[PDB]
């Protein structure tokens, strides 16, 4: 007997689950496919360097800014140039607002369905307009929340989805002062939202847990995350690695990743299998994005998010390894990026003019990194003397979790389903479920 | 077995006639063009020529006035600059540059022409057929 | 009024943009019946008797040519929804390589790859297709919302111009109108051509007379063109406008003309094929697949 989920559906991309069982009716295998790739590594050969941060946003239209940032910085690198201070605090200002835009959506319209209603038949009652039904008031803080964040990547960016201002040297336009007050004076709502959020968050997770849901897909690994000095930063710092019991690994500039990070392919998914190099594909597994930037942290850098993080270390240790807290970790980090749009608007440097720095000599080679929503992501690219693109790697965030979404799949099964018959609609749902905690973009993490 | 496929592109004032006077003076050549009339070889665009090979062409032609002699004092001038640019464009897109050929010929010049057709005709023969239509139809 | 929706070889942006209709999504949603949305929802078929539907991305595998074959025969008007749909869209430069060309890359040759069989992922994945194509060239396509994404309010102008009953209609002139950077009353004239980090752009002269590369000459306008406002060139995302098929052979026709128009018989014409060393990425970034020849042989 073989089962099929497809699509998975309230996730970003082409995925698929498959359940098979042996002849005596028992679970043999299940396998998390992910059947969609564009191969922008390749097709980027040959383009001008300085368009690369206008073609990779075009691998995914929910953390398209992660993408031209990233570009960005990777293209800063090939000329050799060190962009101002007024560009680099754009560009993550930028970057803050997409995160609350990016966690807003997840959370409320892809998340929140399934954390509501864990035990429905109603299929047509498992999604945003189910939840606008009953509870409009969360589905409108939703909107308002992705409203304020697309808003600060429109005015900064020049366009909510593919911005294009992050050019060779900086920003190609200031913020006006007039802008900048506008946007601040918005921001302080953002914030109250955010906080309103979190406890939406820990009800529906107590919900969860009365449920018994809030282990499925359980499992421990080793957690990545980018800090500056130690503390929480989704733009700029270094990248740390911690155990499965808290040990800081390794910490390395982003430039060195290849020496750390590994790749690897399985003929059932378009979607590869990352691990740490030094360990293996079994001992190497780690998991990226809010609950393992959270683990990796030593604090967070905003002080509202800063106190919920303390009351969940408190509370679940550290590191957690629950995927389903990986939604709770998300709404700290919403909470912090709508903190850092305000700080980062309240800095007058932000409104500076010395937005650019004149592209210096060409050098083939060039790594961009930021943590992007779904975590880390790492454009690399070579080029020859006249910047025309070579060679180019790409490390997208949601790669990385894909052996925890490939385990934790089977995980689920092994706890609910012996038989065909354990495979319930709901019980099916529960596998669809631990796919979602992570959060996954598979056009992303396959581009 | 097989037979090039080519088009052809003449303004109206000068490769017209040549290519009457060709006829005229029955100045024989192979009978794989097919030639279209425009008034001014500036008529002549990138889309015009990329139309063709997408519908199979093995070879595009195209004839204007001598540089300077257009009937319409510059229209030659700007396609000139056109063509120029479709050369390296058909090469990054795998199309031989060869396939492409223009020449500056008079009313006057049939002798000129019969060549210019022998040697096109020639040249794409030896290339063998473009398998632009056939990767697409796949 | 049943509507559905689904994706395809695109990245979801089209999808975010419908999102970004913000409080005029609970509007639509009120007014509507969405039955079958991936992204948000749990229907996993497409059911039967849909009368309006969004496919968004061009057709980039095999899964790709049934959903869009089986959306088609499901639903009674079919939209190509945005430039992956319309036009192939940013994809579309993988038909610049081989197929193969660009799973080996992916899953052999990145530097970070560890393959010790050299497999290419066969099971249970789709066969990419032989090259990435627009919606129109497999199923017959009744409209299109263009943009990469389509604005919100454009969106939601067609959708509500369908539930209504009349033909939707998209704005027809190119981005020049729109576009708030000031033109020589004598004529655009080009004296050398320029990559975008080359100097440092005036704010307020047109980028083409300045010698950028600008697609807005040829794209059609509705976005705003917020790009030359930000200081950048137009990228063209939009695609051509309805009396251009071929987007990039009709902006290298435009450029040529006017490159060293005031010395028109004396300007070298090997200047520009020269300074240009990407012309494929210059002029057919988001329309490869729409174009006469969108391959590379
Ligand atoms: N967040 C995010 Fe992307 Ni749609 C993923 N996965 C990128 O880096
Ligand atoms: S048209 Fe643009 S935004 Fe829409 S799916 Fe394609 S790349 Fe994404
Ligand atoms: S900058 Fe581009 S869109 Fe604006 S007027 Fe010049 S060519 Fe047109
Ligand atoms: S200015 Fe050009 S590239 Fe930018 S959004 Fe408008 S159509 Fe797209
Ligand atoms: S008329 Fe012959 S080229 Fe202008
Ligand atoms: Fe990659």
């Amino acid at each position: 007997v073989k089962l099929s989920v497809e699509p998975v559906t309230r996730v970003e991309g082409h995925g698929k689950i498959s359940v098979s069982f042996d002849d005596s009716g028992n679970l043999d295998k299940v396998r998390f496919h992910v059947v969609e790739v564009r191969g922008f590594e390749k097709f980027l050969e040959g383009r001008y360097v300085e368009d690369a941060p206008i073609y990779t946003p075009r691998i995914c239209g929910i953390c398209q800014v992660a993408h031209h940032l990233a570009s960005a910085k990777a293209v800063d690198n090939v000329f050799g140039v060190k962009i101002p201070e007024t560009a680099e605090l754009l560009r993550n200002l930028m970057h803050q607002g997409a995160t609350v835009h990016s966690h807003a959506l997840h959370f409320y319209m892809l998340a929140a369905p399934d954390l509501m209603f864990p035990t429905t038949d109603d299929v047509l009652k498992r999604n945003l307009m189910g939840i606008a039904k009953e509870h409009p008031e969360i589905i409108k803080d939703a909107i308002e929340l992705r409203k304020a964040g697309q808003n600060v990547v429109r005015v900064v960016g020049g366009r909510a989805i593919h911005p294009v201002t992050a050019v060779v040297g900086g920003q190609s336009k200031s913020l006006k002062e007039e802008e900048r007050d506008e946007l601040l004076k918005l921001s302080e709502r953002t914030i109250e939202l955010s906080e309103k959020s979190i406890e939406v968050g820990k009800k529906l997770l107590e919900n969860i847990k009365d449920e018994d849901l809030l282990d499925i897909g359980y499992f421990e690994s080793a957690h990545m995350g980018m800090v500056n000095n130690g503390v929480h930063d989704l733009y700029d710092g270094k990248l740390r690695v911690v155990n499965s019991e808290g040990k800081v690994e390794y910490e390395f500039d982003p430039s060195e990743y290849m020496n750390y990070i590994a790749e690897g392919v399985k003929p059932y998914s378009y979607l590869k299998f990352p691990y740490l190099k030094d360990k293996g594909e079994e001992d190497g597994i780690y998991r990226v994005n809010t609950l393992s930037r959270l683990n990796v942290s030593d604090k967070m850098a905003t002080p509202l998010a800063q106190k919920y993080y303390d009351e969940f270390v408190k509370e679940f240790g550290k590191p957690c390894h629950h995927p389903m807290l990986f939604h709770y970790a998300r709404l700290i980090e919403l909470l912090s990026s709508a903190e850092m749009v305000k700080e980062l608007l309240e800095n007058d440097k932000i409104v500076g003019e010395d937005i650019r720095a004149e592209p210096e000599e060409v050098v083939g080679d060039g790594v961009g990194c930021v943590e992007a929503p779904r975590g880390t992501l790492i454009h690399h690219f070579k080029t020859d003397d006249d910047g025309i693109i070579t060679d180019t790697n790409l490390v997208v965030a949601t790669v990385q979790n894909n052996p925890a979404m490939d385990i934790g799949v089977r995980k689920v099964a092994e706890k609910y389903i012996k038989a065909p018959e354990d495979a319930t609609p709901q019980v099916l749902n529960y596998m669809e479920m631990l796919i979602r905690a992570y959060d996954p973009c598979l056009s992303c993490a396959t581009h | 077995e097989w037979e090039p496929k080519i088009i052809g592109f003449c303004c109206n004032w000068c490769t017209y006639g040549g290519a009457d006077t060709a006829g005229v003076g029955r100045m024989q050549y192979p009978p794989s063009i097919r030639i279209i009339r425009v008034m001014c070889s500036g008529r002549i665009e990138p889309s015009l020529i990329l139309k063709a090979f997408k519908e199979g062409a093995d070879g595009v032609f195209v004839g204007g006035c001598h540089l300077g002699d257009c009937h319409y004092d510059s229209g030659n001038y700007k396609w000139q600059r056109r063509v120029m640019m479709l050369y390296e464009l058909l090469e990054e897109l795998g199309i031989e540059k060869e396939r492409l050929n223009h020449e500056w010929i008079s009313a006057s010049e049939g002798e000129k022409f019969q060549n210019t057709m022998k040697d096109f005709y020639n040249k794409i023969e030896a290339l063998g057929p473009c398998k632009l239509k056939e990767e697409l139809d796949k | 009024v049943k509507i559905a929706t689904t994706w395809l070889g695109g990245c979801s942006g089209c999808h975010i943009s419908l999102l970004d209709l913000h409080e005029e999504l609970l509007n639509l949603l009120e007014n509507v019946e969405l039955v079958h949305c991936p992204v948000l929802m749990d229907v996993k078929e497409i059911p039967d008797e849909v009368e309006v539907a969004l496919i968004e991305g061009g057709i980039r595998n095999e899964e790709n040519l049934e959903i869009a074959k089986e959306m088609r025969e499901r639903a009674k008007i079919v939209i190509a929804f945005g430039t992956c749909a319309a036009f192939g869209g940013v994809p579309g430069l993988g038909n610049l390589y081989s197929n193969d060309e660009l799973l080996d890359k992916a899953y052999k040759t990145t530097i970070t790859t560890k393959n010790d069989d050299g497999i290419i992922p066969n099971e249970e994945v789709p066969e990419l297709v032989s090259r990435v194509k627009p919606l129109s060239e497999v199923i017959e396509v009744d409209y299109f919302i263009p943009g990469c994404p389509p604005n919100p309010e454009m969106i939601a102008e067609v959708v509500k111009a369908l539930l209504e009953g009349k033909e939707p209609e998209l704005p027809k002139k190119n981005l020049c109108e729109e576009c708030a950077r000031k033109k020589s009353e004598e004529g655009v004239a080009i004296e050398t051509i320029k990559r975008n980090y080359e100097g440092n752009p005036d704010p307020e002269k047109c980028l083409l007379e300045q010698g950028y590369i600008c697609l807005g000459i040829a794209t059609r306008e509705g976005c705003g063109a917020p790009c030359p406002s930000s200081g950048v060139p137009c990228s063209g995302c939009s695609g051509p406008t309805d009396a251009v098929v071929d987007q990039g052979a009709k902006m290298i026709s435009a450029l040529c003309s006017d490159f060293g128009i005031d010395n028109d018989r004396d300007v070298d014409p090997m200047i520009l094929p020269k300074s240009i060393k990407d012309k494929i990425g210059s002029f057919y970034k988001f329309t490869l697949p729409s174009a006469f020849v969108p391959i590379r042989l």
